[PDB]
């Protein structure tokens, strides 16, 4: 059974939480960096990484994996290609 | 009491039935090329001997042997030793080979003489693993690969 | 061409992500229940490892390296990163001093490159959870690996037996 992957839309859905990580993260500094608390990290800040850093690693990673399986897959049809000429 | 038990009675039965079973393995001769395994009869009742004295090995009672010197420093009490019921049936099995290690090694252990004792163990287990594995092997005994092997 | 320590962040950090799909391949390869009908297979693990390793003190070095020059950047700022001494607790940038007439730009500027370098240490983080989890990964996969190449070792010397013979005349 050939796997069958369409890294495409799960590289679409990956990017897209990864941007809703970007600007959560983005916000949550904005918060935390303008946080006129100099002397208390905001619970933004932390709960950020307490709350989504295993999502967003898991996120990235797979977008890095389905970008690098999608990128095998490119090489594959490339050199298919080229021997086929 | 449950130690009384299980010396005057687990362990002096289990000595006697282990010597009486030890006899009737020593005069099968069961790893050997001269044990009749084609004798179905004489093979059954050394498997349900065996069976038996396996059986009534699984009945010994396990001492609740104080699971005492619970520490930090450097207890590291693991003394358990896996003592399982005396099974003389799997100890007699190797009687044979613990005579020829006996009388072949006799001298003393020089530390050239342990690498002798390491081929040795490594030749007669090539022979015999799976030699005894034919014959011993009894899985009507509740006795299965991992088992048996272990 | 100055190659800003985020973009040797960005770059070491793709890189790092190659070598995580090839290990976690290296994994599930060692997953599919393969005889030889491996040994240099483990020798490229242990390759990529140190790999992983020589790439994780660049990483934690340039990351250093790009602290000190965020710090030694803006006077103002006094941010201190504090490893936690615990797997379960993340690490720590403590952002200790900051003047609120900084320029609105540089402002912005100080707010994105904290936004990649927080983004950077957390995604390290966890990238250090997770190749601690895929180290534990493989190790228990070694575990049960050997141990299901010992019960298959065991079912054909078992069936091998079987076919042999094991008093058939019954």
């Amino acid at each position: 059974a050939e796997t069958s992957n369409d890294p495409f839309l799960s590289y679409v859905l990956s990017s897209k939480q990864l941007t809703n990580l970007n600007r959560l993260r983005r916000k949550a500094v904005t918060k935390q960096l303008g946080s006129s608390d100099d002397n208390k990290v905001s619970e933004e800040f932390l709960r950020y990484q307490h709350t989504y850093q295993r999502e967003a690693f898991e996120y990235l990673q797979t977008k890095h994996d389905a970008h690098k399986i999608m990128e095998s897959q490119y090489e594959q049809y490339q050199s298919s290609s080229k021997t086929r000429r | 009491v449950t130690g009384k038990y299980n010396d005057v009675i687990i362990q002096r039965l289990a000595t006697n039935w282990s010597n009486t079973f030890d006899q009737k393995l020593l005069e099968a001769q069961w790893d050997t090329q001269k044990f009749a395994s084609t004798s179905v009869g004489l093979v059954k009742c050394l498997r349900e001997n065996s069976t038996k004295l396996y059986q009534l090995s699984l009945l010994y009672l396990p001492l609740e042997e104080e699971t005492q010197n619970g520490d930090s420093e450097r207890p590291l009490s693991r003394s358990n030793n896996n003592q399982e019921p005396v099974l003389w049936n799997f100890k007699s099995l190797a009687n044979n080979f613990n005579v020829r290690f006996t009388y072949h090694f006799h001298a003393t252990s020089s530390s050239s003489k342990i690498e002798t004792y390491f081929q040795f163990l490594n030749d007669y287990l090539a022979e015999n693993l799976y030699k005894c594995i034919n014959i011993f092997h009894d899985d009507c005994n509740g006795l299965t690969k991992p088992v048996i092997h272990e | 061409m100055v190659v800003t320590f985020l973009q040797d962040l960005e770059v070491l950090q793709d890189a790092l992500l190659n070598n995580l799909q090839k290990l976690s391949a290296i994994s599930r390869r060692k997953e599919s229940g393969e005889s030889k009908h491996d040994e240099e297979e483990e020798i490229e693990f242990e390759d990529l490892v140190n790999i992983i390793e020589s790439k994780v003190s660049d990483f934690e070095s340039v990351l250093k390296c790009s602290i000190v020059e965020m710090t030694y950047k803006y006077p103002e700022l006094k941010l201190q990163w504090e490893k936690s001494p615990r797997y379960d607790q993340c690490d720590k940038l403590h952002i200790v001093k900051l003047d609120k007439q900084m320029n609105e730009d540089i402002y912005a500027q100080l707010v994105e490159e904290l936004d990649f370098v927080l983004q950077f240490v957390d995604w390290f983080y966890c990238y250090r959870l997770k190749v601690k989890e895929i180290l534990r990964q493989h190790h228990k996969r070694d575990l049960a690996w050997n141990d299901e190449k010992r019960d298959r070792a065991i079912k054909f010397h078992a069936v091998d037996y079987d076919k042999l013979h094991q008093g058939t005349s019954s």
